[PDB]
RNA sequence: ACAGGAUAACCGCUGAAAGCAUCUAAGCGGGAAACCUCUUCCAAGACCAGGCUUCUCACCCUCUAGGAGGGAUAAGGCCCCC
RNA sequence: AUGGUUUGGCACCUCGAUGUCGGCUCGUCGCAUCCUGGGGCUGGAGCAGGUCCCAAGGGUUGGGCUGUUCGCCCAUUAAAGCGGCACGCGAGCUGGGUUUAGAACGUCGUGAGACAGUUCGGUCUCUAUCCGCCGCGCGCGUCAGAAGCUUGAGGAAACCUGUC
RNA sequence: GGGGAUAAGCUCCGUGCGUCGAGAGGGAAACAGCCCAGAUCGCCGGCUAAGGCCCCUAAGCGUGUGCUAAGUGGAAAAGGAU
């Protein structure tokens, strides 16, 4: 029978990832990889098993193109003629690190773990994070070449 | 009209191969 | 200002540009002045 | 600043002016208000002050608000409110114990005056939000008061959260602006505003500078 | 391009300080600060004049060039010499008296208008009908030069309002 | 309402590609009852379920002593009553 | 060429039932804008226009005739917008029209009868289970139990305008 | 190919043409008739077809040379256009 994950076996660790000068598509992909434990080779789709990620630097990070201006971020209230809509560079003027945010919740499973998974997803607009007690192991996005 | 241009289009993917039932 | 999806020179002097992604005729006379739109 | 201190709706009268014009004013009683508490940036996050008012029997107040009452150094005051300034530069008007009076404010100075509105209970939609009718006559059966369509029919097929239907009325917060002060009565401490504000005879209300014409 | 491709000419009295794309050029009339695009590299030819090079022949370079150069001789120009704008104003009954550093014009309104002179610009007013505009960037100088003229309609019948010296407007005729 | 910000149509400044010219490609500006703030109200079930304070801030029993179960309490609340 | 609202073409869902025109009450959405807001050009002197571009926040009257939608007319108005939502809306209202049985006229038929001809009269049923929506409570949670006073992410309301 | 307006998810014909009807499984987001392939049963083994290999989502933010500035990609005509 194939191993499947018992009470303790799941351990967690902290990483700091520096969003400085980063692609928003590109450094999401890297943390949403990272929150669904999908490094780990005891991964399990049932059971979570990602390791806490804190997104630094969170309102330097560079989208390319005209989309500064032109990508507009659509939420509606439920009544009539009540969608709003804020360009990305209004949103990242206001409050930096919803733009992170919804970048990478929109990349998770919208399942109810998908739900869990976002508890341990840490994101500050400041270059600096209140967590230094739990001792964050910095994080770079590099690629396997094959 | 909307809807009849967008059924004929869909037809056109790469996984249809270029026909579909009801064109 | 006329506003068709054809713009030309009408008179020697008119000249065609394109600002901002949208062609224009700029002429010395201001009834020659178009724009593509 | 936006002064401000926290009074009781008296009732209405009717006072004349020095151009023999009448003018209709609700005396408002505007008594000694005892600042407890100030709310700054940099243990709260905003600049406000926190007022205190009416008076109650020391047996009455209970133990974790006669606390806070103490700490303060004042004696326990039956109504507790906060008005919210701007700025630092405004905090710094007040002190923990000064006691405000009626004499804040000048004659013919706008204010603003806030309270809960009257209660009236379950109010149908020929009352709560000014609907017609249909016809008394010419045929209508037992419609003579109900709203009638709600929506369209198959397409939304719901009813469009936020239509105007039968329900509860008043008893909420309303703020009236710009109401002139006639008159500041200085033996009494009581304001003599200009036009009806909202409450109901002996209820709490707040008169504060008014935003616009302030 | 032909107009990158000639070096910028540096008097003898002009200061010039270059940090790598980063320029800033002192003279007698003040002291002005720029920067240049990244494809072009700017240097200094060691008789004492100014050279800008582009790497490769792209739309990029080949557009910038005449750009970059000619933005670094109006920037040794204002330095120098400085740039003054002259203006008239047309018209029954319009005045201009210079208030301060403001600028006061009576265009034939019920109230008359105003205008402040921003750091680096100054106004000096000559005749009630005639006056001029000083400043030391070129783009500022046309700039407020341009919001003056603004100030009223253009008027193809009369030719009243503001105007430049050698303009020449263009005026019909209302007969009925 | 007053005021502010980013804008549409439109008017521009400085400007090469293209010795000239061009509001544009790099930059800088003006600009409307529309948009964001501003006015009134709801609002921490906002699951990131918030903040500043204040009060109580301590007593027993059982199985087996690991945790749980039971009872009596404080600050406080509710019920009954006007 | 757009749009899919008009007259149609097709007969694919429903004939062990999808109630059909006008009016009332209640809305909501689009902009192809009637007023108000900003502009270009004018064969724009001024007042007033004409045409085109941007703009949907608010506003868009009361009556005579007809079942009327529509239309003509009388008074105003800044304006008296065009359309979608089962030609919105009858488990919300009327039944004037149309389309049952009575009756008459004109016309067709030898006759029973018929007329997208006209005229008078002619039952509008139902205790809300579920989603929806307007309001109000009970339980638990927010890592001890309680009480004051609050920041506010996120919403909702409003936004009209004339004369002198 | 006829009828239609060389319209219809229209209608009538031909076809050792197909599939659905009477057909599961993979792909086309969902989607009888399109593309791959015809289910005797079991397996916690392997190779492939159409289709894919940044995250959701399995396997490439694959390698070389270029092109695009329009989010073209990720709807369209006469025609306009340094
Ligand atoms: C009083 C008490 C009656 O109420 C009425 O008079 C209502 C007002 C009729 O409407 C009368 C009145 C009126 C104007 O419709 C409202 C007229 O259109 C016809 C004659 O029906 C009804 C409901 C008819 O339905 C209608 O039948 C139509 C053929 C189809 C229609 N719809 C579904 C397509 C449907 O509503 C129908 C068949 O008689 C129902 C059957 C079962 C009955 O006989 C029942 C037992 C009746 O005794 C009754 C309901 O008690």
């Amino acid at each position: 029978p194939t191993y499947t994950p018992k009470a303790g076996d799941t351990t967690r660790s902290w990483y700091v990832i520096d969003a400085s000068d980063v692609v928003l598509g590109r450094l999401a992909s890297a943390a949403a990889t990272l929150l669904r434990g999908k490094h780990k080779p005891t991964f399990t789709p049932n059971v979570d098993g990602g390791d806490f990620v804190i997104v630094i630097n969170a309102d330097k990070i560079a989208v390319s193109g005209d989309k500064l201006t032109k990508k507009f971020a659509y939420r509606h209230s439920g009544y009539p003629g009540g969608l709003r809509k804020r360009t990305i560079g209004e949103l990242l003027e206001k409050h930096p690190t919803r733009v992170v945010e919804n970048a990478i919740i929109g990349m998770l499973p919208h399942n109810k773990l998908g739900r869990q998974i976002q508890k341990k997803l840490k994101v500050y607009a400041g270059p600096d994070h209140p967590h230094a007690a739990q001792q964050p192991i910095p994080f770079e996005i590099k690629q396997v070449a094959q | 009209a909307k809807r009849g241009r967008k059924k004929r289009d869909r037809k056109h993917s790469k996984a249809n191969h270029g026909k579909r039932p009801n064109a | 200002m006329k506003v068709n999806p054809s713009v030309k020179p009408i008179c020697d002097k008119c000249r065609v540009i394109r600002r901002h992604g949208r062609v224009m005729v700029i002429c010395s006379d201001p009834r020659h002045k178009q724009r593509q739109g | 600043a936006r002064k401000g201190i926290l009074g009781t709706k008296l009732g209405m009268t009717q006072v004349f002016d020095e151009n023999n014009k009448v003018v209709p004013v609700t005396v408002v009683k505007a008594g000694p208000n005892v600042v407890t508490r100030i709310r700054t940036t940099e243990r709260d996050g905003y600049s406000a002050v926190q007022l205190a008012y009416g008076e109650i029997s020391p047996r009455k107040v209970i133990k974790p608000v006669a606390g806070q009452f103490a700490a303060a150094g004042v004696n326990p005051r039956r109504h507790v409110a906060e008005l919210r300034l701007d700025d630092e530069a405004a905090v710094a008007e007040y002190e923990v114990g000064q006691e405000l009076t009626a004499e804040i404010f000048s004659d013919g100075a706008y204010v603003d005056v806030t309270g809960t509105s009257k209660g009236k209970g379950f109010a149908g939609t020929m009352k709560r939000h000014g609907f017609r009718g249909q016809g008394a006559a010419h045929g209508a059966q037992a419609v003579h008061r109900r709203p009638g369509s709600i929506g369209g029919c198959a397409t939304p097929g719901r009813v469009f959260k936020g239509t105007r239907m039968s329900g509860r009325m008043g008893n909420d917060r309303v703020t009236t602006q710009n109401l002139k002060v006639h008159k500041v009565d200085a033996e009494n401490g009581v304001l003599l505003i200009k036009g009806a504000i909202p409450g109901r005879n002996g209820g709490l209300v707040v008169v504060r500078s008014a935003i616009k014409r302030g | 391009s032909r107009i990158g491709k000639q070096p910028v000419p540096v008097p003898s009295g002009v200061d010039v300080t270059i940090n790598g794309q980063n320029l800033s050029v002192k003279g007698p009339k003040g002291t002005l600060t720029l920067d240049v695009a990244e494809p072009i590299s700017v240097s200094r030819a060691e008789d004492g004049a100014i050279v800008v090079t582009r790497p490769d022949d792209e739309r990029r370079s080949r557009s910038l060039h005449g750009l970059s150069r000619t933005l670094i001789a109006n920037l040794v120009t204002g330095v120098t010499e400085g740039y003054t704008q002259k203006m008239e104003i047309f018209g029954v009954g319009y005045r201009v008296q210079l208030k301060g550093q403001n600028l006061e014009f009576a265009l034939g309104y019920s109230h008359p208008v105003l205008i402040e002179a921003p750091e680096g610009i100054t106004f000096a007013v000559e005749s009630p009908t005639k006056f001029s505009v000083s400043g030391i960037d070129k783009q500022k100088v046309g700039q407020i030069s341009a919001v003056i003229r603004r100030l009223r309609r253009p008027d193809p019948y009369k030719g009243k309002g503001v105007r430049y010296e050698g303009e020449q407007i263009r005026r019909k005729v209302g007969k009925t």
